């Protein structure tokens, strides 16, 4: 997955 | 969500606003094309991190699949950076306030090949905002509209309902400000038509950034590489 | 200007350009047909522009600027309108109705086809009316190059008034009118996006001598770089 | 003159 997809999950 | 009243919508959006960040501007040296691009992309990258967390606070956004969240941000990110820039720059005629320590005019934009044309468009938009006396509450509505709208016809109903709620909210703001009924729909249209221009600027900016990459003018972060790649 | 809403609608309807035909496929032949059609449509577009109320009150410099800026947006919104009642297809001409997959015949074209089809779908979903469509097309002409002034902003306000008039006449509530106005104008952002993309595609086709392009079309393309 | 410029006046 794209970096953004992970970054979007950091809460 | 769809449950929010207009005043609750405005408050949510105002609360969600990202900070104004500083650039790494080094006043001990003159600019080069490379160093100016370095400054601008370094700034963009740090703003993007705040943008991701801001988007999650826009009503309805975090309900979307992660894929759709990715798509909307990939589509809108430079539009969102630009409308923020134009807003920051409103009270600085002839200048773009990229950061409080990075306030540039069109002659400084000439330092990057192909950039002054984009600076001129951004300055014109700032002027337009100024002439319209764009309000902060209107600005945050427009910025959320860009996030939800720009990628929506690359894929639905849910987004459209939130978009309708922001429309209700804009009209409410104008009514509360004393605009006549006719003035309300005229101003709604004037504001939304500027989004056409912001799209145009983003497309030109994206092509410019791609050129800079492809000429090895500046190293781009993984995030910017992938944002740019999405286009 | 001093037109009533209905007068503005009738004037815009009267001013509509004709629907042109194509000829009764490799990359070269499809691009040939599309660019030949575009060139012929452009000539009628210039006449139509002169009939959009307020346009000829502008200087010649400004008239040229607005058309050079808007021409592909205007071809595209026309195409999308023509295609509305043809789900999955683009009605470039009555004898040139292309399915989505025929876009694959030209490098880079299917992505643009998909954007156009998505727009046509959106119009269909909204049940866009002909009277609304001609208002939108005039707004594109007057708006797309206007920041790059006041008489034009007055004419733009009048077209907004005209759109709202149409919606009130259709029985929409105030709230529904404003929501629909916003929905329609947001589609213009997408039309701009498609035009930006289409312009880069045409440029690329120009560089490759894939296709002979007319002088007019070369000058209109040229205005964008 | 570009074509446009003339056409814009041709009656
Ligand atoms: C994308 C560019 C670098 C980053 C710039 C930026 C950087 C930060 C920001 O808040 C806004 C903008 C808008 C203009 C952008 C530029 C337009 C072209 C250039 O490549
Ligand atoms: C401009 C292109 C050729 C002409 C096409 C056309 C031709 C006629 C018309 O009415 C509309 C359109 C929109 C899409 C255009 C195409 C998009 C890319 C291609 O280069």
């Amino acid at each position: 997955h794209k970096l953004l997809h992970r970054l979007l999950q950091d809460s | 969500a769809l449950s929010l009243t207009a005043d609750q919508m405005v408050s949510a959006l105002l609360d969600a606003e990202p900070p104004i960040l500083y650039s790494e501007y080094d006043p001990t040296r003159p600019f080069s094309e490379a160093s100016m691009m370095g400054l601008l992309t370094n700034l963009a990258d740090r703003e993007l991190v705040h943008m991701i967390n801001w988007a999650k606070r826009v009503p309805g956004f975090v309900d979307l699949t992660l894929h759709d969240q990715v798509h909307l941000l990939e589509c809108a990110w430079l539009e969102i950076l630009m409308i923020g820039l134009v807003w920051r720059s409103m009270e600085h005629p002839g200048k773009l306030l990229f950061a409080p320590n990075l306030l540039l005019d069109r002659n400084q934009g000439k330092c990057v090949e192909g950039m002054v044309e984009i600076f001129d468009m951004l300055l014109a938009t700032s002027s337009r905002f100024r002439m319209m006396n764009l309000q902060g509450e209107e600005f945050v509505c427009l910025k959320s509209i860009i996030l939800l709208n720009s990628g929506v016809y690359t894929f639905k109903d849910h987004i459209h309902r939130v978009l309708d709620k922001i429309t209700d909210t804009l009209i409410h703001l104008m009514a509360k400000a004393g605009l006549t009924l006719q003035q309300q729909h005229q101003r709604l249209a004037q504001l939304l038509l500027i989004l056409s221009h912001i799209r145009h600027m983003s497309n030109k900016g994206m092509e410019h950034l791609y050129s800079m990459k492809c000429k090895n003018v500046v190293p781009l972060s993984d995030l910017l590489l992938e944002m740019l790649d999405a286009h």
